[PDB]
């Protein structure tokens, strides 16, 4: 119990990883909807909306390894 | 169904023709022809013992027709010329197998619309046409002049 | 022969190749002339789209079976397919792979006497494109103009001359088949424009095209003969003759 | 594949002792005569637990070869009270231990099913 | 008319209209703006299926 | 025993792995996205329709993982 | 022997790498596909399936791995 | 001994790490292939080819790396 | 002794990993060739040639790990 709890509470540790991942995928892909931004700036608004709703995208792993982090934590 | 040794320049990499030789002969009259020493690929461009094989297997289920023909058409009158063991050999196995062969013989001319391959028996100047079906040939070499006019080769083309 | 037949009397030679949306069969068969309405049964019986099914589909579909029984009494299914699904179905029990073991060689066997027992199709666009290009026919036949009298196309029975196709001469192959696959008929055709009829005579067989193991053209016209009548003129063509025909090219020898 | 497959896994738990059962009964007392020699090399603290495998290289390779070293020390790690026993030695708490608190653990390993002898 | 929809259980509205302006009206700020095809019906299928030296039939 | 039980629980949170490649991956397809719709915005709906594709791919496998985790965390 | 198996159900555990790799792969092959796509859109037919037939062989990778962890994992 | 053998069975999962690279390296290949296919679709045959026989070579690698997986696993 | 022994059979397995960056190297080396090869058809014998020639000295790096592994392996 308690020796495994504590190998339950590293995995947790584990979920932070992504935390990582997801952060520098989002400067990816703002730099390419700036430079994007530039070469067309007609439909800027377009871009802007598929550039939120990307990192949607990228927070969606995020929330889904804490759900799992915390679930193995107590599961 | 006519082959050779050598693929053309105007083939592509999508063409494979050279594979079908062996497999591409459900039926008819087959012609191994070997030209005129001196000629290239005396040894490794002989493939009558694997397709032997392979054909013996289509016999036995009946992907090849019972009534066809195989004889090597060999211009010269032995296959190896400097090697009589191997040479020795190799009659000595072609007719373990069951392989015919015709000597003093080469192939003159082949007819692409109704499948004609004119053969002539330079010992006795007799040519002979006959019908084939799948038809493999040794590309026949040619001496070049430019070396014979300048006083180099001897006799037969070569190099002296 | 058309092995699937029904009571319908209309298309005899389409009958299995059309594909009818209907959601069940028609209450009486297609009617020849207009008839009267106590000829036919309103309401028709409790029970009748099942009896449909089973004299329209399934009796015809078994009378094909029979009509063409003679070519999978082969050893391969009669002894081989049920002898190896009785060496497993003694272990039946043991686990399961006994049990698959027991009933593929069952479903191989319906396989190849299903595809054996059809009604045989050949490529009839193929054939006529090529009695349209010939003008001798085109002379007094023409598609717009054309119509059929007769149809009749089936296989034939055992083993050929073994002379004529020493092929089929061969124990392996005969382990497999007991016929040849080769189908033999002929085409009773009319031209209302011209008056002229002709009987276009044709035998087939499978060859191999263009590659090493499979078939290319499993109803080949070896031989093409049509005699064609008019009104005071018989001209005979011959499309392609078997003698030239059978020196460049030999049947396939299907197995399994 | 699947009857193949099927028939060979069969096949293998009918059959298979025919070649495998000598290398079963060779691990058997394989796996007892490392066992033993763990016991005759290895740090075994007022209680039966291996505390200090990491002691020599012989003693790392001992603890790896047994069967029985990895649950002595996990049942003893498990055992909360014991850690906070040993959390109060740690801190200067100590005193001699009767034959009954020598077996605390052996106590533990029988709650949970085990079958342990010598209480 | 409206019998023989249902009896032949033709119950797409506006399958057998040529123009279905009932269609049209209801449509117009629909995503994938789209008209049923003429004589539509609900049971036809025609689906198609092949395999060839790539995967996923390409 | 216990130990296996402590790897079972280590080998779960190494499932959070892909879920952070996949954060980063959907970084990048979505910045070619911009870059390729600042391109040529006139072919929007073709250029998105294989956004969407590919991404439901990549969250498949994200998936995937998790199957096998708790797989060999219960067997 | 008891760790032996500790290890086994670990390397299992490895066997989630390529699937982080696979969905980074992905979102790449199909964030080119999109510019590809935005450049000349007109050969959609023959860039979309060099897009999957690369997604196959991408995935074979994967699954190969897996059979590979199962496999040491009872053998 | 049984810590070799854990090593041994330890180095086996270790092989996956280029079947992970390997799925990266495949999309990076065929991204490319869609691009230079975008830019000049004559060339079919000839970036297809060319393409194919890059994968042909990595397959080596993969196959190289699970060799010596069984390899040491045995020797 | 056995414990070295352990570690000789560990870095043998270290020779994957130029064995996976080698599979990468390799799809980004006919990648580049793909796309320049598009863009210059005309010379596809020089790029082609140089293209082998770095995937040659790829695996001579290659060769060596796999060197270097047996001779730690027995020295
Ligand atoms: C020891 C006992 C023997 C084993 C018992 C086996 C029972 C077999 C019968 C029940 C199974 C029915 C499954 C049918 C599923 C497919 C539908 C179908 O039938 O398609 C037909 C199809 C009909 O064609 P179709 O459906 O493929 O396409 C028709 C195309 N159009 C619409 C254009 C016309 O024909 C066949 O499949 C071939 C005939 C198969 C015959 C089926 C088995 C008949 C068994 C006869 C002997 C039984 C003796 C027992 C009687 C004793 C006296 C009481
Ligand atoms: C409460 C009563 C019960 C209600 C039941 C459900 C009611 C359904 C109401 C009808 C709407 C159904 C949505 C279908 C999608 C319509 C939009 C569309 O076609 O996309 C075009 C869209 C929109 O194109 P557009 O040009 O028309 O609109 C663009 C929108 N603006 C203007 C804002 C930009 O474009 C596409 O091509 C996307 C293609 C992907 C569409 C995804 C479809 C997924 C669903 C299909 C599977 C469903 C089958 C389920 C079977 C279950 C079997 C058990
Ligand atoms: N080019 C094709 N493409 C897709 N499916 C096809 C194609 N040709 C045939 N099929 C399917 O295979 C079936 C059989 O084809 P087949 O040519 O033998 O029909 P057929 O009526 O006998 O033609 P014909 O009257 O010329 O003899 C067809 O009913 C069809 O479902
Ligand atoms: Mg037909």
């Amino acid at each position: 119990m308690l020796l495994v709890k504590a190998v339950k509470v590293l995995v947790m540790g584990g979920c932070m990883l992504p935390i990582a991942f997801g952060a520098l995928g989002t400067g990816v892909l703002f730099a390419g909807f700036n430079v994007a931004l530039s070469r067309n700036p007609e439909e800027t608004e377009s871009l802007f909306n598929n550039t939120l709703m990307g990192f949607a995208l990228i927070e969606t792993f995020i929330f889904m390894s804490i759900g799992l982090g915390f679930f193995v934590l107590f599961a | 169904p006519v082959y050779a040794n050598r693929d053309p320049e105007t083939w592509r990499s999508a063409q494979h023709k050279y594979s079908k030789y062996i497999s591409n002969f459900k039926s008819g009259d087959g012609y191994f022809c070997i030209p005129e020493y001196p000629y290239a690929g005396e040894v490794e461009c002989f493939n009558f013992f694997v397709s032997d094989e392979v054909w013996k297997w289509a016999q036995h289920h009946g992907a090849l027709s019972p009534k066809h023909t195989f004889t090597i058409v060999n211009a010269n009158e032995k296959f190896v010329h400097y090697c009589d063991s191997a040479d020795a050999f190799i009659k000595e196995r072609l007719e373990k197998r069951g392989i015919r062969v015709e000597y003093n013989t080469k192939l003159l001319e082949v007819h692409q619309d109704g499948q004609k391959a004119t053969f002539i028996n330079t010992k006795t100047g007799e040519k002979s046409v006959r019908d084939y079906n799948n038809l493999y040939s040794i590309v026949p070499s040619k001496r070049q002049e430019f070396l014979d006019k300048a006083g180099l080769t001897n006799g037969n083309g070569l190099l002296n | 022969q058309m092995g699937f037949s029904s009571d319908n009397p209309y298309n005899k030679r389409w009958e299995y190749k059309w594909k009818h949306s209907y959601y069940t069969y028609p209450r009486d068969y297609e009617h020849t002339e207009v008839r009267k309405p106590q000829d036919s049964k309103d309401v028709p019986p409790i029970y009748f789209a099942y009896y449909k099914d089973f004299v329209d589909r399934w009796l015809p579909g078994m009378n094909m079976w029979w009509q063409r029984r003679h070519r999978i009494f082969d050893k391969f299914n009669v002894y081989f397919l049920p002898g190896m699904s009785l060496f497993f179905y003694q272990f039946a029990d043991l686990a399961l792979g006994f049990k698959i073991m027991a009933a593929f060689p069952l479903f191989l066997a319906y396989t190849r006497i299903r595809d054996k027992t059809l009604d045989p199709d050949f490529k009839e666009t193929y054939l006529r494109d090529m009695i349209y290009q010939n003008p001798e026919i085109t002379k007094y036949f023409n598609e717009e103009t054309i119509h059929v009298l007769d149809y009749e196309f089936e296989y034939l029975p055992g083993y050929l001359c073994p002379e004529k196709f020493p092929e089929y001469q061969n124990k392996t192959w005969q382990f497999f088949n007991t016929d040849t696959a080769q189908a033999e008929g002929f085409f009773k055709f009319g031209d209302v424009e011209s008056g002229a009829t002709m009987t276009l005579k044709f035998k087939t067989m499978p060859i191999p095209g263009k590659f090493r193991y499979q078939v290319g053209e499993p109803f080949y016209f070896y031989d093409l003969r049509a005699e064609i009548k008019c009104d005071g003129v018989y001209k005979e063509v011959v499309l392609v003759d078997e003698k030239e025909s059978l020196k460049k090219i030999r049947p396939f020898l299907f197995l399994i | 594949g699947f009857g193949c497959f099927s028939i060979i896994n069969y096949l293998y738990g009918r059959y298979g002792y025919i070649i495998n059962e000598s290398s079963q009964k060779r691990a058997a007392q394989d796996l007892l005569d490392n066992d033993m020699a763990a016991d005759k090399i290895l740090f075994k603290n007022r209680v039966g637990a291996p505390t200090r495998p990491l002691r020599s290289l012989d003693d790392m390779m001992a603890f790896l070869s047994g069967s029985a070293t990895y649950d002595q020390l996990a049942d003893y790690a498990s055992y909360n009270h014991a850690m906070d026993v040993n959390q109060d030695q740690q801190a200067g708490l100590d005193s001699w231990m009767s034959e009954k608190d020598k077996n605390m653990v052996k106590y533990y390993q029988r709650s949970l099913g085990k079958k342990v002898e010598g209480i | 008319e409206l019998e023989e929809l249902t009896e032949t259980h033709n119950y797409i509205p506006g399958a057998k209209d040529d123009v279905n302006l009932r269609g049209y009206l209801a449509t117009q700020f629909a995503w994938g703006k789209k008209v049923i095809s003429f004589y539509r019906h609900p049971a036809d299928d025609f689906k198609c299926a092949k395999a060839t030296k790539n995967m996923l039939g390409r």
